[PDB]
C-alpha cells in the first residue's frame, strides 16, 4: 500500500472509543453536550481511575481532568479517550487497566449523566444482565 | 570603602582558615577558646562553589526584588507606588476598608509570588549549610547565637531557647488579649460591619503593612483623646535649642548615673547636624565604633523631641561601645544580639 | 468578649455549607466518602459554575477542581466550600452567584452521588416542591 494514514499511531492500541446517545435514552429534555460536559465526563474517568488505583493496586494516584486525553469528537458524540500518568504524558495505562477501572465504577459514570449501559456505550466493555434467579 | 570591605574579608578568611588548626577539644582557655569559635565558623565558605554561588544569586535577587517592589494600575502601568513612599502612608493613613485592602493585597502579591521559588530554594541551601556545620538546622544555626557551653551554671542549650521563649510568651498572653479586645472594640467604630466583635482583626486594619507595629493605630485607639500628649517641641524651639546642646545635655544624663564624658574628637568629628545639599549623607542615627579610641555618631538632627529620644539612644549605644574597649577586638561585641 | 475565634474570617459570609447523609438515602450499598468522592464533588461544583457562566453571563470561564475549596470537613459529611477564579485565589465568588448556579445543576449534582435533595442538603438553597395541578 503506497501512502499513509494519519491516524494510525503506535500508542492508538491504548485508546478506548466511548458513543453516546443523549437524544434516545432521554428523548425530550436532553442536554446538550458542550465543553462543560465533556469536563464532566473527564473527571468521571479520572475519578473512576482513582478509585481502581486505591481499591485494588493500593496506590494513591492523583489523576485529573487534563490526564484523560480526548480526540476524534464527532456530532455523534462519539469520541477516543486515553489516561496518562498524573504529570508524564509519555507513560500511557495500559487499556486492560483502564476497562477494569470503567468497569469498577461504570455505573457512577451512568448517573452522573442519567445514561443506562446502552446510551453510554464503551465498545469494548460490555455489561452483564444478571442472572435470572428460579423459583424453588 | 568596597576594596577595604573587600580585604577585611579576605583576611577574615584566611585567618578562619588557620585558626582550624586549634580544635576546641583541647583549649582550655574560656576567653581563647570563645575567640576560636568566634574565628573558627566556617559560615558559607563550607559549600560547594556552585552552591555558594547559587545562594549568593538568589539572596542577591530576593533583595532587588523587594526593594524593587512597585505597585502599577493596569490602566495605566507608568505610573506605580513603591513601598516606602505612598504605600506606607496608604497603609498608615487611610481610613478607607477597600483601599488598605487593595494595597495590602497588591504588596503581597507582587513581592511575595517573586519570591517564593527564590524563597524555597533559600531554604534548601541554608539547611544544607547548616547541616555541613554540624548544625540540625539552619534555624538552630540562628539559635546558636545564645548557647553556652562549659560555663558552670551558666551554660544554655539551643534547644532551651525555644521552650523559655514559649514559656514567656505564655505569661504575655493574658495582656495581650485584654489589649487586641479593646482595640479590635474600638476598631470597630472606624470601620464598620467589617470588625466582628467574636473574631479577629483583617491584616490589613493594623496601621501598618506587615502588622508589625501598631503605632500608627494610636489614632483610632486613643483612650482620652482630649489631653493631649506630653509634646516639648515647641519649647525647644522657644529656648532656642540647636542640635548642638542636646548632645551635652544627654552627656550630663549619662556622667549624672557616673558613666564617663564623651571623647575629645568625638564633637570634633561627629555629623551632629545635616551638612546641607553640598555634601551628601545619609541620615539614619548610627553609632560607629572605629577602633583605637574613635566613637562617632552620625545624625541628620532635627529640633523634636523625638530627635532627643533617638540621641539618648545613640548615645546609649556608644557608652556600650566604649565600655569594652579594654577587650579584644574580637570580644569587642555585646553578650549577645539583643 | 475577650478573647479570638480561630473560626471567623472577612471572606467566611462567602462559604456555602454542605451536609451530606450516605447511609439514610441509600441505606445498604452506601459509598463510603474518601478523598475521590470530595475530588467528583469539587468537579461537580466546577461543573456547575462553568454551567451557570455559560448559559446567564455568556462568559467561558475555565473552572477546576482546584477552584473549589473546602474546609472543615466533618464525619457527618458536612464542609464549607467556597469557589474561587480560575486562577486568582484573592478573587471569590460572590454567594449569590453560587447559589443561582447551585440551583441551576441542582439535578446533575445529585445524580452524580444517588442523592434526592434531602441526603445533599446545601444549607441556604431550598428546593421546590412542584406545584399540585388540579383536576378540571
Ligand atoms: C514517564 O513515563 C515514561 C514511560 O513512557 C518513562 O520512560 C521510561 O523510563 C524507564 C526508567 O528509566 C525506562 O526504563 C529504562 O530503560 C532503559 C532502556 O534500555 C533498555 O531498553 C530495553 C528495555 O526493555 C526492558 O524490558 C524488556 C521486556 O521485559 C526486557 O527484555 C529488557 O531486557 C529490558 O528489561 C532493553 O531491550 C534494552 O536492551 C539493552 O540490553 C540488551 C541486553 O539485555 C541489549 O541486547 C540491547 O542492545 C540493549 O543494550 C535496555 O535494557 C534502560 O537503560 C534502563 O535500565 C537502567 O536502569 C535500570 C533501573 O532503572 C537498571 O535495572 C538497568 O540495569 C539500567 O541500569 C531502564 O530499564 C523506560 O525505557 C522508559 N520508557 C520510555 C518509553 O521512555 C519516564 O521515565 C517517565 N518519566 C517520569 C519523570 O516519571
Ligand atoms: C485577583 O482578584 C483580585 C480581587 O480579589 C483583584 O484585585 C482587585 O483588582 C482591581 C483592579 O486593579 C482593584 O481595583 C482597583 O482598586 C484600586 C484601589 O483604590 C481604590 O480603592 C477603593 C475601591 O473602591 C471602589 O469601589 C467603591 C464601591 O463601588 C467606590 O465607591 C470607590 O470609589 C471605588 O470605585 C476606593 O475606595 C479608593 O478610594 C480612593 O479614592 C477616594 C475618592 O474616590 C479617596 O477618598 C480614598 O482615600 C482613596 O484615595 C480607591 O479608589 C484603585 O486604585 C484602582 O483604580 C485605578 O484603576 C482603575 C482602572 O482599573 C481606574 O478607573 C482608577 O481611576 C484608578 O486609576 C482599581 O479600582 C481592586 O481593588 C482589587 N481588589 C483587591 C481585594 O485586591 C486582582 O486584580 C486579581 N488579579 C488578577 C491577576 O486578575
Ligand atoms: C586566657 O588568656 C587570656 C589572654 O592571655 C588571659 O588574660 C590575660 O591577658 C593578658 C593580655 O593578653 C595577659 O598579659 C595575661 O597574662 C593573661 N592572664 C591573666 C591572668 O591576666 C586569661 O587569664 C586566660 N585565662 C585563663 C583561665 O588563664
Ligand atoms: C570547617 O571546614 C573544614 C574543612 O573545610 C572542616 O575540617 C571543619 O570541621 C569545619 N568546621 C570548623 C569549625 O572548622
Ligand atoms: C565633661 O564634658 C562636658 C562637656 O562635654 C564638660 O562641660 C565637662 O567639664 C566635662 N567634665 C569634666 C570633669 O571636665
Ligand atoms: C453481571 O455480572 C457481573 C459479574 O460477572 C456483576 O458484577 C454485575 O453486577 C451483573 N449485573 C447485574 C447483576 O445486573
Ligand atoms: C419548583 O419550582 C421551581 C421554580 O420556582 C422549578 O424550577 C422547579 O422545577 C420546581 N420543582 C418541581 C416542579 O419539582
Amino acid at each position: 500500500f503506497v501512502g499513509w494514514s494519519t491516524d494510525w499511531s503506535p500508542y492508538a492500541d491504548q485508546s478506548i472509543k466511548v458513543r453516546i446517545s443523549l437524544k434516545s435514552a432521554l428523548g425530550d429534555k436532553a442536554y446538550e453536550w458542550n465543553d462543560n460536559e465533556m469536563y464532566l465526563f473527564r473527571s468521571s474517568v479520572a475519578y473512576a481511575m482513582r478509585q481502581y488505583f486505591l481499591k485494588v493496586k493500593n496506590q494513591m494516584i492523583l489523576f485529573g481532568e487534563e490526564d484523560v486525553r480526548v480526540a476524534n469528537l464527532k456530532p455523534r458524540i462519539s469520541f477516543n479517550f486515553f489516561v496518562t500518568a498524573p504529570k508524564n504524558v509519555s507513560d500511557i495505562i495500559p487499556r486492560t487497566e483502564v476497562e477494569k477501572a470503567i468497569r469498577m465504577s461504570r455505573s457512577r459514570i451512568n448517573d452522573a449523566f442519567r445514561l443506562n449501559d446502552n446510551s453510554l456505550e464503551f465498545l469494548g466493555i460490555q455489561p452483564t444482565l444478571g442472572p435470572p434467579n428460579q423459583p424453588p | 570603602m568596597n576594596n577595604a570591605g573587600d580585604k577585611w574579608s579576605a583576611f577574615l578568611k584566611e585567618q578562619s582558615t588557620l585558626a582550624q588548626m586549634y580544635p576546641l577539644q583541647e583549649i582550655q582557655n574560656l576567653t581563647v577558646k570563645l575567640q576560636l569559635q568566634a574565628l573558627q565558623q566556617n559560615g558559607s565558605s563550607v559549600l560547594s562553589e556552585d552552591k555558594s554561588k547559587r545562594l549568593n544569586t538568589i539572596l542577591n535577587t530576593m533583595s532587588t526584588i523587594y526593594s524593587t517592589g512597585k505597585v502599577c494600575n493596569p490602566d495605566n502601568p507608568q505610573e506605580c507606588l513603591l513601598l516606602e513612599p505612598g504605600l506606607n502612608e496608604i497603609m498608615a493613613n487611610s481610613l478607607d476598608y477597600n483601599e488598605r485592602l487593595w494595597a495590602w493585597e497588591s504588596w503581597r502579591s507582587e513581592v511575595g509570588k517573586q519570591l517564593r521559588p527564590l524563597y524555597e530554594e533559600y531554604v534548601v541551601l541554608k539547611n544544607e549549610m547548616a547541616r555541613a556545620n554540624h548544625y540540625e538546622d539552619y534555624g538552630d544555626y540562628w539559635r546558636g547565637d545564645y548557647e553556652v557551653n562549659g560555663v558552670d551554671g551558666y551554660d544554655y542549650s539551643r534547644g532551651q531557647l525555644i521552650e523559655d521563649v514559649e514559656h514567656t510568651f505564655e505569661e504575655i498572653k493574658p495582656l495581650y488579649e485584654h489589649l487586641h479586645a479593646y482595640v479590635r472594640a474600638k476598631l470597630m467604630n472606624a470601620y464598620p460591619s467589617y470588625i466582628s466583635p467574636i473574631g479577629c482583626l483583617p491584616a490589613h486594619l493594623l496601621g501598618d503593612m506587615w502588622g508589625r507595629f501598631w503605632t500608627n493605630l494610636y489614632s483610632l485607639t486613643v483612650p482620652f483623646g482630649q489631653k493631649p500628649n506630653i509634646d516639648v517641641t515647641d519649647a525647644m524651639v522657644d529656648q532656642a535649642w540647636d542640635a548642638q546642646r542636646i548632645f551635652k545635655e544627654a552627656e550630663k544624663f549619662f556622667v549624672s548615673v557616673g558613666l564617663p564624658n564623651m571623647t575629645q574628637g568625638f564633637w570634633e568629628n561627629s555629623m551632629l547636624t545635616d551638612p546641607g545639599n553640598v555634601q551628601k549623607a545619609v541620615c539614619h542615627p548610627t553609632a560607629w565604633d572605629l577602633g583605637k579610641g574613635d566613637f562617632r555618631i552620625l545624625m541628620c538632627t532635627k529640633v523634636t523631641m523625638d530627635d532627643f529620644l533617638t540621641a539618648h539612644h545613640e548615645m546609649g549605644h556608644i557608652q556600650y561601645d566604649m565600655a569594652y574597649a579594654a577587650q579584644p577586638f574580637l570580644l569587642r561585641n555585646g553578650a549577645n544580639e539583643g
